[PDB]
């Protein structure tokens, strides 16, 4: 019970550093054994804090890339529900952002692996957004084939800062959704 | 921070000169694109074309297609359009963008609901806007990928446009990686002829690599230098993995910055006066810090009495001695590069290239371990002692036409050793001469001027950047090292031990029960295994009833 906290503390010292990385156009990444919830939600209570922090849990089946762009655009962005074609959506949100500058939006995705995010369109979106400098991306990954689905164009659109981030915590709220057959 | 002012300085100086040298390496090839295009315009139903070979780099060259839009709008010659292949599944979007783009090529320089475009108005723009020019414009239809062109689509356009032609002497540029056989594959023979191609060449990543290293990182301009391990790991990510000078650059910022967050000790990393200003600004904490690191501690170890404390206690005799450490330091590095290029025209000419070929290589191997201590160097010795004669006098006279060209142009020094060498080789032009020049290249240069990173002056840290590992974590993206070694090396640890152990396929009757022969106790293996699904070290597999089986090896 004792050890984990210290590690979840050590990563916090990189935090401000990540902020600077977030300014420089890159996006940090955590490959853990465990869950970063207490660390990613401490990143919400410690670093992000502030405002304009969008949270979509990928182990949540509920949120969807269309309702990801709504969930970003509906409440927090507050502009609208994103229009039918997502390319047009991002063209409106962007002509708002390209016009309205210096608005930094920090998004934290638990388990990009998804679905819904499996779609090459979904990561052409996240590719454009996280490529769009205003917002910024912190993703937590599990699937061994996570690096599989990221191609050249996307690992370019995602400039990924990959971090040790070896995490021992469950995987409790991540584990609450998965069902197995002994029950 | 000061290091970030230095960042943007260096940084945009770097991409600046990168994009300019991109524009020159162009300029021979682009002056040969408009000189080819103006050779075919100098001199029916056949589309002539231009085939450019750009090896396997995508985004770096979109600049120069923006600059073909520009440059080939500039000659007053064509109005240029670019058709992308992925834009382009059907036969409609190419003629639509054909013409959208040559009515548009008439617009941007003057400083609807785009569904409205079709196959007519190009045939009108070089008719209606100008039918009588009289000298027809090329529209070089830059087909930025013709490889991904839909083949049905491909022949339907080369046949539709070919059929229509000489009202439109279209030429079309080919963004391409490979050699002519593959065009001859995706473009059929009827097309290989309709294209009337003249094959052209465009420079790839690896050349821009060796060039840029020789130039940029190994410039004496910027003090920053790299340790063997992030040079090896970087040029390994470039050579062994991803060929983009993009990823090597962004990785070079991330190195630049990464160091430049190490400790303030680099604020002295600047030109001797720019650094000495910072010397004046130095405070007692930093005085503690210089008192600490090795090559200072080493520089402190071959020391003396009080003197040593006015390093350790009373800062003034240090900061004086910092201007002693550092002045020297930025003297040494110049004394190297002057001499490194030197080595190259000697041994870059040589065969076997056992120590190295490209300038980056000599930098690498020279700095890795003692050149003298390595035997491949001695092998190169035996070589030079063999060749002798006129091959050497020509190549060496080219080492002074060209290295005296460096100290005449490329480098100011003026080190007074250079000059002595120089006179020596003039005298030769007019064996143990080659072996006293090489021994001069040995004792006077390799022994003395080429020397190592760790055998160097005090404070070789912070100008030379250690701490490779973390970047490799933050770039190389090696999750399965940390994973494999973590899950191997504890109920999930033992779980992965079982997932290693059992056989191949493990039946959940006697897997739940073999894990009950081998091993509250169950739920952690179903979460280990459901993660190993989510992780992916197994899969929830149907090859047998109630089974979990790995795709990963």
């Amino acid at each position: 019970s004792a050890e984990l906290k210290q590690l979840n503390q050590q990563y916090e010292k990189l935090f401000h550093k990540w902020m600077l990385q977030l300014h420089l156009g890159f996006n940090i990444v955590l490959y853990g054994l465990g869950s970063k919830r207490d660390l990613l939600e401490r990143f919400r209570t410690t670093m992000l804090q502030d405002s304009i922090h969008v949270v979509i849990n990928g182990f949540f089946p509920g949120i969807s890339v269309k309702s990801v762009l709504n969930s970003i655009t509906e409440e927090v962005l507050d502009h609208m529900g994103t229009f039918r074609s997502i390319l047009d959506q991002l063209d409106w949100i962007v002509n708002k952002f390209k016009e309205d500058s210096s608005l930094e939006l920090f998004l934290l995705i638990h388990n990009l692996d998804s679905q819904m995010l499996r779609g090459e369109k979904s990561q052409q979106i996240i590719g454009q957004l996280s490529s769009l400098h205003n917002i910024y991306l912190i993703a937590s990954i599990d699937h061994l084939n996570a690096p599989l689905m990221w191609d050249h164009a996307k690992q370019s659109l995602f400039n990924w800062l990959w971090y040790e981030t070896t995490t021992y915590s469950p995987y409790t709220e991540e584990t609450s959704y998965e069902n197995s057959l002994l029950v | 921070k000061l290091r970030f002012e230095t960042y943007q300085l260096i940084w945009q100086q770097m991409k600046s000169e990168n994009e300019r040298l991109q524009e020159e390496l162009n300029k021979n090839l682009f002056d040969n694109l408009i000189e080819f295009l103006q050779k075919s315009h100098s001199g029916l139903r056949e589309i002539p074309t231009a085939a450019l070979v750009l090896g396997v780099n995508v985004t770096d060259h979109d600049l120069t297609f923006g600059s073909l839009t520009e440059a080939l709008q500039n000659n007053v010659t064509p109005y240029v359009v670019s058709l992308q292949a992925k834009d382009c599944p059907d036969m409609k979007h190419f003629l639509q963008k054909l013409i959208s783009q040559l009515m548009d090529c008439c617009v941007d320089i003057k400083s609807y609901m785009t569904v409205t475009q079709k196959t007519d108005p190009k045939m009108l723009s070089k008719k209606r806007t100008t039918s009588s020019q009289w000298q027809s414009p090329p529209v070089v239809v830059i087909l930025k990928d013709m490889e991904s062109f839909a083949t049905k689509v491909l022949q339907d356009f080369i046949i539709i446009s070919s059929q229509h032609l000489h009202e439109f002497p279209l030429i079309l540029i080919f963004g391409i990686a490979t050699s002519p056989i593959i065009i001859h594959r995706l473009l059929p023979h009827a097309v290989s002829s309709l294209l009337c191609i003249e094959l052209f060449q465009s420079l790839s990543c690896k050349e821009h690599l060796t060039t840029v290293l020789d130039k940029l990182l190994l410039t004496t301009q910027f003090p920053f230098k790299i340790n063997e391990k992030v040079l090896q790991v970087l040029t390994n990510i470039f050579l062994y993995h991803d060929f983009s000078v993009q990823n090597f650059i962004k990785g070079l910022q991330l190195s630049l910055l990464e160091h430049f967050y190490s400790q303030p000790l680099s604020v002295l990393c600047c030109n001797l006066p720019e650094a000495k200003r910072r010397i004046n600004f130095l405070s007692n904490n930093q005085c503690e810090n210089i008192r600490r690191l090795p090559s200072f501690r080493r520089y402190v170890e071959k020391q003396a009495s009080e003197k040593q404390v006015a390093l350790l206690t009373n800062e003034r005799y240090l900061k004086e001695e910092t201007q002693l450490l550092l002045e020297n330091l930025h003297v040494y590095h110049m004394n190297y590069f002057l001499v490194l290029r030197c080595l190259h025209k000697f041994t870059s000419s040589l065969p076997k290239y056992p120590l190295g070929r490209q300038i980056r290589e000599l930098y690498c191997t020279c700095l890795e371990k003692n050149i003298w201590d390595s035997e491949e160097y001695a092998s190169v010795l035996q070589l030079l002692r063999m060749l002798a004669k006129d091959e050497l006098m020509t190549i060496l006279e080219k080492c002074f036409k060209v290295f005296k060209s460096y100290c005449e142009n490329h480098l100011g020094s003026t080190a007074k050793r250079i000059e002595e060498f120089l006179a020596q080789f003039q005298s030769l032009d007019a064996k143990f001469e080659v072996l006293r020049e090489n021994v001069v290249n040995f004792i006077d240069c390799l022994v003395r001027e080429y020397l190592l990173p760790p055998e160097t002056q005090p404070l070789h840290e912070v100008v030379y950047f250690s701490a490779a590992h973390a970047l490799r974590e933050h770039l190389n993206a090696a999750p399965r090292i940390a994973l494999h070694t973590a899950l191997n090396n504890p109920d999930i640890c033992i779980a992965y031990k079982l997932h290693l152990e059992c056989s191949r396929l493990i039946n959940l009757v006697d897997w739940s029960e073999a894990f009950a022969t081998v091993v509250i106790i169950h739920a952690r293996f179903i979460r280990a295994v459901s993660e190993l699904e989510l992780l992916g070290f197994i899969k929830p597999t149907k090859q047998k009833t109630d089974h979990v089986a790995r795709l990963t090896w």
